[PDB]
RNA sequence: CGCGGGGUGGAGCAGCCUGGUAGCUCGUCGGGCUCAUAACCCGAAGGUCGUCGGUUCAAAUCCGGCCCCCGCAACCA
RNA sequence: CGCGGGGUGGAGCAGCCUGGUAGCUCGUCGGGCUCAUAACCCGAAGGUCGUCGGUUCAAAUCCGGCCCCCGCAACCA
RNA sequence: UUGAGCCUUGAUGUGUAGGAUAGGUGGGAGGCUUUGAAGUGUGGACGCCAGUCUGCAUGGAGCCGACCUUGAAAUACCACCCUUUAAUGUUUGAUGUUCUAACGUUGACCCGUAAUCCGGGUUGCGGACAGUGUCUGGUGGGUAGUUUGACUGGGGCGGUC
RNA sequence: CCAUAGGUUAAUGAGGCGAACCGGGGGAACUGAAACAUCUAAGUACCCCGAGGAAAAGAAAUCAACCGAGAUUCCCCCAG
C-alpha cells in the first residue's frame, strides 16, 4: 500500500469511454477505473453518468493508499470531464487544482477524413 | 583450496588463516600476487614458524610505509596545464600514465599502478581529484587543478 | 598437435554408437587450453598448453615440480 | 508472550537435541513446577498414513508402575499419545514405562506402513519442555 | 474393360460410417404490412430416398444386378 | 507399461488441493421496447457434485477401486 | 535483489450451537502477578473489517480452571502436530550492475629483425562473457549405407496371399 | 636494471636405404547372414612411427580352492 500522501486524478474523457486513472505526483500508477468497467456498456458507456460512477469506483481501490488531497488533469472532449470532477469531490478528495491537458498539435499531423 | 594467506584478504583473510577458496581465486590472483601461497604439507611450516614470527609483521610495517606514503607530497596538489580549447575544453586528455609521471618529479615517487581517475579522463579545465591509493585500505585525496594553458 | 604437454594425452579415438548401434568413428579430444602459469622461481610467466586435468595435476604438485618433468622430457616451455 | 515461568522451562533443557532414555528420565523433576503433582504423556509420530485405514495402529499397554493400564490410538495426522504415569515416580519407573509402550507400538507394526517407524518419540509432563528420546 | 464416389420434396445440399425416428436454405401455398409490387413478419404443406431383388423383427442406409452422372485409368515396345 | 492428473444443470468452466454452506457464461419465456423492426435492458426456468465402498458430527472435497478423456515419455517380441 | 528446502521463534486459523476472526489431539486443574497488576490514551501489525494482536506508559499488583450453551475444551500451563504465515540463521539456484587477474585482441608502439608471419614487452578495449573439450535434446538428403514382396495366361494397373 | 628470449663458435650423436618377422598409432570394403541396418568379414588389407637380431611381454594388488600351485613365452589337450 505504501501509503502516499498526495497523488494526481487523470481524467481521459474521450467521445466514447471515459478512464479515470488516479497516479501519485510522480506519474505511478495507483488504481483505475472506466466508465466500460463498471457496466454500463455501449450506449450508456458515453453517458456523464457512467463517467460519474466511473470516478466512484475509482475512489475506492486507492483507499489503501490514502490520498487526501489531490491535483486534476482532464483530458479529452467527452460526455463526463464535469460529471467526473463532481463525483471525485464526492468521494472525500480536497481538489487542490484542475488542469485541463487535452492534447492539441499546432496543424501537426493530418486528421481523419471519416464519417459521410 | 585451502590455500593458506600471506596478506590481508579484504573479504576472508586475516594473514595466517587456512581459508578453503575457489580454485581459479587462488590459481590466478593469489598465487603470482603473494596474496597467499598453496597450503601443501611442507609450505605449511615454512608459514606455521618462521614467517608467522618474523616475516608476517615485516609486511605490516610496510603497510605503516602505506600510512607513510599517503604523505609524500607536502602541500597535497598537483596543477597540470596543458595545451586545450577554448571554454576549457582540453586538446588532448590526459590519462593515469602522466599523473604517475606528473607527482613522481612533484613529490610522492608514485608508480601507475597507484594513480586512478575517479570521475572521467579528465577533459575539462578546473578542480578534479585524482584519489592515489597508497594502500589498498588507505587512500589519498590529492586535489588536481587542470587549467587551460 | 592437439598433445597435452604436462598429462601427456592425445587425441584417443572410438566408436559412435547410436539408438540402433550403429558403429561410427569419432574422435575424443582431451580439453586442451593454453593457460599461463606463475613460477615463482623465474619469477616470470610459463606459457603451457594444458588439459583441464594438467591444471589439477600442477594445482596439487609444484608449478616448478612440472616444469621439471617437462625439462626431463625435453619439452620447449 | 512468555515471562518468568514459560522460559525458564525452556532455558534449562536444550531444544536442539535428543537425549538419551537414561537422560530424560531425570531432567522432568526440574520442569514439573505446579502446586500437584503432574503426569506424563507420551508423543510418539507414528510412520504411518491416517489417510489410510490399513495402517491404523490402535491398542492398549500395561504400565509396570502405573499412573494402571493405558488405552491408545493416534490422530488423524500421525502422532499417538498416551500417558506413562505420575511425573513423582521414579526416573527409572518411567524408564521402565516409556520402553514398554516402543516395543507395544513394533507390537502393532501395520503391514502396508512403508518407511521408518517412530522417527521421533518425545514425552513431557503437565507444564513440560519438549523432549524428545534416542 | 478396371478403380472410386454419387442418384434424397420443384432447386442445391445434410442424414448412410455405427439399420428402427429424414433436416437446412431457396422456391411454392395461405395470411399481414403498403396506394400496389419487391423486401420484411407469421403459419403450413410438400420426399416412390434412381430401380429390381435379397439379408433382417425392421432397409434411405447392409449386399448384389441394371440404368444415368462424375473423376481417375486406358500403360512399355 | 506406468507416473501424473483431470471428470461438475444442455454445455464450456469455478469452487475440491487446505472437510459442513454448488457459483459462472451462452442455449429458452415473460416482458419492458418503439408509429415499428433492429439492438438494448430487467426478473424467471434448469446439476445435491460421472459411479460405488471406507473413515468421520458432517464427504463435492481426504482414502480405495471401476468407466474413461486424456499429457506424454516411453515402444528392440 | 529475488525463488526454494530447512532451523529457531512468533503468528494463523469467525458452518453452527455461541460470553470465543475455537484445527485435531492431549497430560492435567492452578497458573497468573509486585524478575513493577486490571482497565486505557494512541498508533502499528492482522482483517471473511466479525473481532484479535499490541509498544510505551499515566494507572499500580490484579487476573482467573472444571461450572453452562459444543460434534471439542478452555494457547490459565504444557506436548506432538496440520492449513495459513513473520523475523533471523543456514543452504544451494536463477537474474542485474560493477571490478580485474583467467581468457580474447585479424587496436597502437618497441625489440628479436633490414621480416604485413610469430614470440616477448609496455598499453588500450573487452571480460568471466566469447571460444574450446566431454555429455546432451533439436534440426539435418549437406553426406553415407541400404530397403522398396510374390502370384500373374509377358510386366505394369487392378485383385489375391 | 639485472635477467631471460635471441645470436655466434666448438664437441658428440642423429638423418637415408633394407625381404620378412615384431611392438605401437590409425583403419576399410566387397563378403556371409541366401535381402539388410546390430553382427561377420577383421582389428584383416592398407597407411604411419619405432626397434632388434629377435621383438614383445615378465617376476603377481596371479589362479586355485578353503587342499594347494607359484614370472612371462611357445606347443598338444582341455573343447569346438
Ligand atoms: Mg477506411
Ligand atoms: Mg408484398
Ligand atoms: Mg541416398
Ligand atoms: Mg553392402
Ligand atoms: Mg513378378
Ligand atoms: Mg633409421
Ligand atoms: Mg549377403
Ligand atoms: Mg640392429
Ligand atoms: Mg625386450
Ligand atoms: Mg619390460
Ligand atoms: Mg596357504
Amino acid at each position: 500500500r505504501k501509503q502516499v500522501s498526495d497523488g494526481v486524478a487523470h481524467i481521459h474523457a474521450s467521445f466514447n469511454n471515459t478512464i479515470v486513472t488516479i497516479t501519485d505526483r510522480q506519474g505511478n500508477a495507483l488504481g483505475w477505473a472506466t466508465a466500460g468497467g463498471s457496466g454500463f456498456r455501449g450506449s450508456r458507456k458515453s453517458t456523464p453518468f457512467a463517467a460519474q460512477v466511473a470516478a466512484e469506483r475509482c475512489a475506492d481501490a486507492v483507499k489503501e493508499y490514502g490520498i487526501k488531497n489531490l491535483e486534476v488533469m482532464v483530458k479529452g472532449p467527452g460526455p463526463g470531464r464535469e460529471s467526473t470532477i463532481r463525483a471525485l469531490n464526492a468521494a472525500g478528495f480536497r481538489i487542490t487544482n484542475i488542469t485541463d491537458v487535452t492534447p492539441i498539435p499546432h496543424n501537426g499531423c493530418r486528421p481523419p477524413k471519416k464519417r459521410r | 583450496m585451502q590455500v593458506i594467506l600471506l596478506d590481508k584478504v579484504a573479504n576472508l583473510g586475516s594473514l595466517g588463516d587456512q581459508v578453503n577458496v575457489k580454485a581459479g581465486y587462488a590459481r590466478n590472483f593469489l598465487v603470482p600476487q603473494g596474496k597467499a601461497v598453496p597450503a601443501t604439507k611442507k609450505n605449511i611450516e615454512f608459514f606455521e614458524a618462521r614467517r608467522a614470527e618474523l616475516e608476517a609483521k615485516l609486511a605490516e610495517v610496510l603497510a605503516a610505509a602505506n600510512a607513510r606514503a599517503e604523505k609524500i607530497n607536502a602541500l597535497e596538489t598537483v596543477t597540470i596545464a596543458s595545451k586545450a580549447g577554448d571554454e576549457g575544453k582540453l586538446f588532448g586528455s590526459i590519462g593515469t600514465r602522466d599523473i604517475a609521471d606528473a607527482v613522481t618529479a612533484a613529490g610522492v615517487e608514485v608508480a601507475k599502478s597507484e594513480v586512478r581517475l575517479p570521475n572521467g579522463v579528465l577533459r575539462t579545465t578546473g578542480e578534479h581529484e585524482v584519489s592515489f591509493q597508497v594502500h589498498s585500505e588507505v587512500f589519498a585525496k590529492v586535489i588536481v587543478n587542470v587549467v587551460a594553458e | 598437435s592437439r598433445v597435452c604437454q604436462v598429462t601427456g594425452k592425445r587425441p584417443v579415438t572410438g566408436n559412435n554408437r547410436s539408438h540402433a548401434l550403429n558403429a561410427t568413428k569419432r574422435r575424443f579430444l582431451p580439453n586442451l587450453h593454453s593457460h599461463r602459469f606463475w613460477v615463482e622461481s623465474e619469477k616470470r610467466f610459463v606459457t603451457l598448453r594444458v588439459s583441464a586435468k594438467g591444471m589439477r595435476v600442477i594445482d596439487k604438485k609444484g608449478i616448478d615440480t612440472v616444469l621439471a618433468e617437462l625439462r626431463a622430457r625435453g619439452e620447449k616451455y | 508472550k512468555l515471562t518468568k515461568r514459560m522460559r525458564v522451562i525452556r532455558e534449562k533443557v536444550d531444544a536442539t537435541k535428543q537425549y538419551d532414555i537414561n537422560e530424560a528420565i531425570a531432567l522432568l523433576k526440574e520442569l514439573a513446577t505446579a502446586k500437584f503433582v503432574e503426569s506424563v504423556d507420551v508423543a510418539v509420530n507414528l510412520g504411518i498414513d491416517a489417510r489410510k485405514s490399513d495402517q491404523n495402529v490402535r491398542g492398549a499397554t500395561v504400565l509396570p508402575h502405573g499412573t494402571g493400564q493405558v488405552r491408545y490410538r493416534n490422530d488423524k495426522n500421525g502422532i499417538i499419545h498416551t500417558t506413562i504415569g505420575k511425573v513423582d515416580f521414579d526416573a527409572d519407573k518411567l524408564k521402565e514405562n516409556l520402553e514398554a509402550l516402543l516395543v507395544a507400538l513394533k507390537k502393532a507394526k501395520p503391514t502396508q506402513a512403508k518407511g521408518v517407524y517412530i522417527k521421533k518419540v518425545s514425552i513431557s509432563t503437565t507444564m513440560g519442555a519438549g523432549v524428545a528420546v534416542d
